[PDB]
C-alpha cells in the first residue's frame, strides 16, 4: 500500500 | 535443458564460440574484436545471459565454452554458478574458459580474486585474466580467443582439448 | 635490438 | 667574513652553501652565523647555509637549493653545452671528514674520495649517476637495501596505475640499463613482475617485460613455476610466434645469467626439461615452422 | 585441393576425438 | 536609500556581468542612454559602480529592485528547490487578485515586502521578504511563489518559509478564491520539469546473438513505460518504506540521487540491471505525479 | 639480511588462503594516556588516507627542528605556523611506534596530519632498527597543503604517501564489523551507498536501515559470537540483496558500494573516514592498518 | 634481420662491457692503493 496520507 | 558437445556435426571448416556474461556491450564489443579479422575458417559467435540455452533444433556443434566474469559484481558471479549446472562435465574437459574483467583495477574489483582463483582451480579449467575496456587489451585476448578455438576445433593436427587442459593447468 | 626488432615485426 | 657586508650577504651566502666541507663547520663560525641570524631574521640564504652546517654538524646546532639574484649572467650557449657535458619528477632531485656529494663531479674524484663515501638521502639519482653506482656495487648494506626496494617499488606501482606511457618505458629503459651493471638482479622488479604478470595482457610494454626477466634471481624449480612460469605457458601457447621467439631469448639470458652466477644443478635440469617441453609443444604447434625452430637450436647452442 | 586435404585431415582428428570419447564412456601421478 | 542600493550592488554581484546587458533589457527601470553611458569591457567594480551611480541618479526604491531580483531569478531559476500547493473547490482578475493578496499579508503581522511581476504563459511571480512586528522586512531571505491563474496549482520556494507555511498558503487561498488548500509530497529543483510533470505537458550476421526474445521484450517494456519523448529532468526521489520482512516490519528508507533521473533508470533494464518490468515505485514517477513515497505491508 | 627472508614472506603471500575470522572489537573506553580533548578534536571529523613506506632515521625528540624545517620549506614555496604534537595511548602494541600529529595555525587550525600505526607487527618484523614503521597516515585540511607536506616528506625521509583505496569486499567486511560492534546509544542510522557504472552520471542508491531493524538482522544472522566470518557477510549482503530485489525487483548486486556509513563511523572507497564514538577507535584504526600493510606488500 | 640486429647490439653490449671493465679497472687500484695507504699510516 502506497501511504498517501502523509 | 543440459548442453552436449557431441549433439550434432560441425559444418565444412565451421568454429563456433559461446560467450555467457551480463553486460551485453562488453559481450557485443568482444564479439567485434573477435571479427576484426577472419581466419581461413569461418567463424559464429554466440551470445547469452544465462543458462540453460535457449531451446533451437537448429543449434550447430559450439566448440567453445567462454564465461565472461566481472570482479565488479557479485551478480555476475551467483549468474555463472546458477548458469554452471546445465553443462554437462565433459565440457570442462577443455570445452570451457574463464575471462576475468577489470582485474587490473583492484579498488574497482568487488570480490576478490582469490575467489574466482579458487573456482577455475576446483574445475580445472583454464583462467585469463583481461580488460575488455582497453582496446590494445581487448584486440589481444581477440587473437589469444581465436587461436585457441583453432586449438580446441581440432583445425590443427596434434592436439586436443585435454592436451591443452595439460598445458594450461595451474600447479595449485 | 634484435628484441626492439622482433617487436617492430609485431607491429606488421 | 664577508657576511658581516649586508649588501654582500646572500651571494656570500650562496658562495659557502656550495663551498662548505665538513671541515669548515668551526664552532666559531656556527656561533657567528647564528649571531647573524638573530640580527637580521631568518632569511633564506642564511637558513640555507644553516641547514648546511646543521648537516655537518649536529651537536654544535643544540648546544638543490634555489637562491634570490642567482640568475646566470654568463650563459653563452658554448657554456652550456660545456655546462651539460659536465654532468656525465621519476629522478628525485639530489640533495647532498666525509666527502660532500655535490662536490662529486669527476671520476679521479670518486678515486679519491671512495673510501668517505656518504649515502644520499635519496639514492633515485643513483641510477643515472654511474659515479654513485660504483660505491652501490661493493656497499652491501641493508639499510639502503630496503630503503631503495621501497622507493623503486612504490615507483613502478605509481608509474604503472598512472599509465592507464613514453616516459615509462625511457624509465624502464633506464632501469634495465642499471641492471645491465651490478651483474645482478633487483627484487622490486621482480615484486613488481610477479604482481602484474597474470593481469598482463603481454603487449603493454612487452619490450620492457621480457627483459626483466631475464635477470631473476636463482631459485629452486618449484616456487617460481607455481606463481611466474604458470601464466608465462599461458602466454607461450597463445600468443604470436615471434613472441615465443621472444619468450626463447628471455629464457635463453635468463640461462646464461644464472650459469654466470652460479660460477642446484636439479633446478637447471628441470627448467631446461621444462623449456624444451615447451619448445617440442610449439613446434608441433606452428606447423612446424622453422623461425621458431632457430631460437630453439640457438638457445640449445647456448 | 588444399581445403580438401585440410577439410579431411581436420574430419580426420574428429573422427579420432570421436572414437576416443565412444571408448572413454565405458589420483595425479598415474594421470601425468 | 542605502539599503536598497546596497540589495541592488549585491543583485548585480549575482548577476554574470555576460548578461548584464539583458538584465538592463529586461529591468528597463533605467533609460537607455544611461545603460549607453557605460561600457561592460571594463572591470567588474568600474561596471557596478556606473550602475550605482545610475540608480541614485534617478530614484531608488524597493518595487524595481524586487523587479530586478524576481528577473534574475527568472533568467536562472535553477538555484532553489521548488514545492507544489493544490488547491481544490470562476471568475479572476489581476488587479482585485493582487489587492486582495497584499491586503492579507498587510494584515498578516503588520508589514511585508511584496512584489509582483506578470509573466508569459499567466505565470505571476511573486517576491516576498518577511519581517517582524518590530523589525523592516529582511532581504537577504527572500521566498517566491508563481501563481498561474485559473489554476489549481501553485510554486514555491521552500527557502525559510519554514517559518511561517501556514500564513502563506491560507493567504494564497483567499486571494485564489479556493477553499481547500494542500502540500502534496513533491519537491524538485528543475522548475521547468516540475512544469511539465504537473500539468502532464510533456549488420555482421557471423553473430548469432541468443536470448534474443529476451532483449526485443526488454527493450519493448522499457520503450512502452518511457516512451520516446525525452523524459522531464527530475533530480531527487526518495521512498520511506516499511513493510514485513516475510523471508515487527522491518522500516526502510531510500533515496535516489541523480543529475538525470528517469534516464539511468531507463537505461536500468537494457543494462539488464533491473527486471524487464520495472516495480511501480519507479514506472509512476510521471503519472502519479508523486515524488516522495511511504509503503506500509 | 632482512631482504631474503622478506622475500621469501611475499612469495608465501599468494591469494591461497582462506580469509582468517576476525574477533568483534568490544566497547572499550579510551585509554588513561588518551588526551579525551585530543581525541574530540580528532573524532567527528573527515580524514584522507595515506600508506606509508616506513620512516627513515624519525626521531620523537627534534620535533622543534622539523616544525621549523617544515616552516622553512613552506615559505620558500610561497602568518602561519607549524606546531609538532606527541600524542600517546593509540598504539596497539608496544611494539608500534609512538603516534604524533602535525598541525597548521594560522596566527585556526586548517591542516591536520596524523601518522600511526595499530596492531601493524608484519611490518615491523620486516624492519631493521634505524626505520620507524608507523604506514598510516590520515590527512584533514586543504589539498595544497597535503601536497606540499608529501613534498617535503617525500624530500626528508625517503617515502611516499600512497592513496589507499577500499574495495567494495572490504567495505562490506568492515560494515558487518561495525554493526557487530554493540552502541549504547544508537545516534546515526546505518547507511550504504551505491554507484552504477556509466560513463555518463547516473543514479546513485542510497540504502537506510533503522538500527534496532539492523542488529535484529544482524542477531539472525550472527552464528559464531564474538567473531565475523565470510559466511555472515555473505549471508548479510545476500539477506540485504534479496529484501532490496523483494521491494523493487532490482538486482543490487551488480552496482558498485561506494559508502558506508553506521552508528559509529563511516568509510568511503575514496579514502574518507569519519569517527564519531571513541568505544571502538583503536579497533578501527587496527583494521585500516593491516590495509597500509596489504599496499606496502 | 634479426641476425644483423643481435649483431650489432651484441657489439655495443661488448663495448659497454669493455668500457665498464676499464672503469672498474682503475676503480680497484685507487681502491688498493687506498687501503695501503690506510694501513701503512696506522
Amino acid at each position: 500500500i502506497i501511504d498517501e496520507s502523509d | 535443458s543440459v548442453l552436449r558437445p557431441l549433439d550434432k556435426l560441425p559444418g565444412l571448416n565451421t568454429a563456433t564460440i559461446l560467450l555467457v556474461g551480463t553486460e551485453d556491450a562488453l559481450l557485443q564489443q568482444l564479439a567485434d574484436s573477435m571479427l576484426k579479422e577472419d581466419c581461413a575458417s569461418e567463424l559464429k559467435v554466440h551470445l547469452a545471459k544465462s543458462l540453460p540455452l535457449p531451446s533451437s533444433v537448429n543449434r550447430p556443434r559450439i566448440d567453445l565454452i567462454v564465461f565472461v566474469v566481472n570482479l565488479h559484481s557479485k551478480y555476475s558471479l551467483q549468474n555463472t554458478e546458477e548458469s554452471l549446472r546445465h553443462v554437462d562435465a565433459s565440457f570442462f574437459l577443455g570445452k570451457v574458459c574463464f575471462l576475468a574483467t577489470g582485474a587490473g583495477r583492484e579498488s574497482h574489483c568487488s570480490i576478490h580474486r582469490h575467489t574466482v582463483v579458487k573456482l577455475a582451480h576446483t574445475y580445472q579449467s583454464p583462467l585469463l585474466y583481461c580488460d575488455l575496456e582497453v582496446e590494445g587489451f581487448r584486440a589481444t585476448m581477440a587473437q589469444r580467443l581465436v587461436r585457441v578455438l583453432q586449438i580446441c576445433a581440432g583445425h590443427v593436427p596434434g592436439v586436443s582439448a585435454l592436451n591443452l587442459l595439460s598445458l594450461l593447468r595451474s600447479s595449485e | 635490438g634484435v628484441l626492439a626488432h622482433l617487436e617492430r615485426l609485431e607491429t606488421q | 667574513a664577508s657576511l658581516q657586508d649586508d649588501a654582500l650577504c646572500p651571494y656570500v651566502c650562496h658562495l659557502l652553501y656550495l663551498l662548505t666541507k665538513k671541515e669548515n663547520v668551526k664552532p666559531f663560525r656556527v656561533r657567528k652565523l647564528l649571531d647573524l641570524q638573530a640580527k637580521m631574521g631568518m632569511q633564506p640564504h642564511l637558513q640555507a647555509l644553516l641547514s648546511l652546517y646543521k648537516f655537518f654538524a649536529p651537536a654544535l646546532i643544540s648546544v638543490k637549493i634555489y637562491f634570490k639574484n642567482s640568475e646566470n649572467l654568463w650563459k653563452t650557449a658554448l657554456l652550456a653545452v660545456k655546462q651539460r657535458n659536465r654532468g656525465p619528477s621519476v629522478i628525485p632531485v639530489l640533495n647532498s671528514g666525509s666527502f660532500p656529494l655535490e662536490q662529486l663531479q669527476s671520476f679521479p674524484q670518486l678515486l679519491q674520495n671512495i673510501h668517505c663515501l656518504e649515502l644520499p638521502s635519496q639514492m633515485g639519482s643513483v641510477l643515472n649517476n654511474s659515479l654513485l653506482l660504483h660505491y652501490i656495487n661493493c656497499v652491501r648494506d641493508e639499510p639502503v637495501l630496503l630503503r631503495f626496494y621501497y622507493w623503486l617499488s612504490q615507483t613502478l606501482q605509481e608509474e604503472c596505475i598512472w599509465y592507464k606511457g613514453k616516459e615509462f618505458t625511457n624509465f624502464l629503459d633506464t632501469i634495465i640499463r642499471a641492471e645491465c651493471f651490478l651483474q645482478e638482479g633487483f627484487y622490486s622488479c621482480e615484486a613488481f613482475l610477479y604482481k602484474s604478470l597474470p593481469l598482463w595482457d603481454g603487449l603493454c610494454c612487452r619490450s620492457q617485460f621480457l627483459q626483466l626477466v631475464s635477470w631473476i634471481p636463482f631459485s629452486s624449480f618449484s616456487e617460481v613455476k607455481p606463481l611466474l612460469f604458470d601464466h608465462l605457458a599461458q602466454l607461450f601457447f597463445t600468443s604470436t610466434i615471434y613472441f615465443k621467439c621472444s619468450v626463447l631469448q628471455s629464457l635463453k639470458e635468463l640461462l646464461q645469467n644464472w650459469l654466470l652466477w652460479l660460477s642446484s644443478m636439479n633446478s637447471v635440469s628441470k627448467l631446461i626439461h621444462y623449456v624444451g617441453w615447451l619448445s617440442t609443444t610449439a613446434m608441433r604447434l606452428e606447423s612446424n615452422n622453422t623461425f621458431l625452430l632457430h631460437f630453439i637450436l640457438d638457445f640449445y647452442e647456448k | 585441393d588444399r581445403m580438401t586435404l585440410l577439410l579431411r585431415a581436420q574430419t580426420k582428428q574428429q573422427l579420432l576425438e570421436y572414437k576416443s570419447m565412444v571408448d572413454a564412456s565405458e589420483i595425479e601421478a598415474k594421470i601425468e | 536609500d542605502e539599503t536598497v542600493a546596497e540589495f541592488i550592488k549585491r543583485t548585480i554581484l549575482k548577476i554574470p556581468m555576460n548578461e548584464l546587458t539583458t538584465i538592463l533589457k529586461a529591468w528597463d527601470f533605467l533609460s537607455e542612454n544611461q545603460l549607453q553611458t557605460v561600457n561592460f569591457r571594463q572591470r567588474k567594480e568600474s561596471v557596478v559602480q556606473h550602475l550605482i551611480h545610475l540608480c541614485e541618479e534617478k530614484r531608488a526604491s524597493i518595487s524595481d529592485a524586487a523587479l530586478l531580483d524576481i528577473i534574475y531569478m527568472q533568467f536562472h531559476q535553477h538555484q532553489k528547490v521548488w514545492e507544489v500547493f493544490q488547491m481544490s473547490k470562476d471568475l479572476f482578475d489581476m488587479k482585485q487578485f493582487k489587492n486582495s493578496f497584499k491586503k492579507i499579508l498587510q494584515r498578516a503581522l503588520k508589514n511585508v515586502t511584496v512584489s509582483f511581476r506578470e509573466t508569459e504563459e499567466n505565470a505571476v511571480w511573486i517576491r516576498i521578504a518577511w519581517g517582524t512586528q518590530y523589525t523592516k522586512p529582511n532581504q537577504y531571505k527572500p521566498t517566491y511563489v508563481v501563481y498561474y491563474s485559473q489554476t489549481p496549482y501553485a510554486f514555491t520556494s521552500s527557502s525559510m518559509l519554514r517559518r511561517n507555511t501556514p500564513l502563506l498558503g491560507q493567504a494564497l487561498t483567499i486571494a485564489s478564491k479556493h477553499h481547500q488548500i494542500v502540500k502534496m509530497d513533491l519537491r524538485s529543483r528543475y522548475l521547468d520539469s516540475l512544469k511539465a510533470i504537473v500539468f502532464k505537458q510533456y549488420m555482421d550476421s557471423r553473430i548469432i546473438h541468443e536470448n534474443i526474445v529476451e532483449k526485443e521484450r526488454v527493450q519493448r517494456i522499457t520503450q512502452e513505460t518511457f516512451g520516446d519523448y525525452p523524459q522531464p529532468q527530475l533530480e531527487f526521489a526518495q521512498y520511506k518504506l516499511e513493510t514485513k520482512f516475510k523471508s515487527e516490519p522491518l522500516r526502510c528508507l531510500i533515496k535516489f540521487s541523480s543529475p538525470h533521473l528517469l534516464e539511468a533508470l531507463k537505461s536500468l533494464a537494457p543494462a539488464g540491471i533491473a527486471d524487464a518490468p520495472l516495480s511501480p515505485l519507479l514506472t509512476c514517477i510521471p503519472n502519479k505525479r508523486m515524488n516522495y513515497f511511504k509503503i506500509r505491508d | 639480511p632482512l631482504q631474503k627472508r622478506l622475500e621469501s614472506v611475499r612469495k608465501q603471500s599468494s591469494f591461497i588462503l582462506t580469509p582468517p575470522r576476525r574477533k568483534i572489537p568490544q566497547c572499550s573506553q579510551l585509554q588513561e594516556d588518551v588526551d579525551p580533548q585530543k581525541v574530540a578534536f580528532l573524532l567527528h571529523k573527515q580524514w584522507t588516507l595515506y600508506s606509508l613506506t616506513p620512516l627513515y632515521k624519525f626521531s620523537y625528540s627534534n620535533l622543534k627542528e622539523y616544525s621549523r624545517l617544515l616552516n622553512a620549506f613552506i615559505v620558500a614555496e610561497k602568518n602561519i605556523k607549524v606546531i609538532f604534537s606527541t600524542l600517546l595511548g593509540m598504539k596497539g602494541t608496544q611494539r608500534d611506534p609512538e603516534a604524533f600529529l602535525v598541525q597548521i595555525v594560522s596566527k585556526k587550525v586548517l591542516w591536520t596530519g596524523w601518522f600511526c600505526c595499530v596492531f601493524g607487527d608484519s611490518l615491523l618484523e620486516t624492519v631493521s632498527e634505524d626505520f620507524t614503521c608507523l604506514p598510516l597516515f590520515l590527512a584533514n585540511g586543504a589539498e595544497s597543503n597535503t601536497a606540499i607536506i608529501g613534498t617535503w616528506f617525500q624530500k626528508t625521509f625517503d617515502c611516499y604517501f600512497s592513496p589507499l583505496a577500499i574495495n567494495a569486499f572490504n567495505l562490506s567486511w568492515m560494515a558487518a564489523m561495525w554493526t557487530a560492534c554493540k552502541m549504547d546509544h544508537y545516534v546515526a542510522t546505518t547507511e550504504f551507498l551505491w554507484s552504477v557504472p556509466c560513463s555518463p552520471q547516473s543514479l546513485d542508491i542510497s540504502f537506510a536501515i533503522h538500527p534496532e531493524d539492523a542488529k535484529a538482522l544482524w542477531d539472525s544472522v550472527h552464528k559464531t559470537p564474538g567473531e565475523v566470518t565470510q559466511e555472515e557477510v555473505d549471508l548479510f549482503m545476500d539477506c540485504l540483496y534479496s529484501h532490496f530485489h523483494r521491494h523493487f525487483k532490482i538486482h543490487l548486486s551488480a552496482t558498485r558500494l561506494v559508502r558506508v556509513s553506521t552508528s559509529v563511523a563511516s568509510a568511503h572507497t575514496d579514502g574518507k573516514i569519519k569517527i564519531l564514538c571513541h568505544k571502538y577507535l583503536i579497533g578501527v584504526l587496527a583494521y585500516l592498518t593491516e590495509l597500509a600493510i596489504f599496499q606496502i606488500e | 634481420s634479426t641476425k644483423e640486429s643481435k649483431n650489432e647490439k651484441l657489439k655495443e653490449d661488448l663495448e659497454r662491457e669493455q668500457r665498464w671493465l676499464d672503469e672498474q679497472q682503475q676503480i680497484m687500484e685507487s681502491l688498493n692503493v687506498l687501503h695501503s695507504e690506510l694501513k701503512n699510516k696506522v
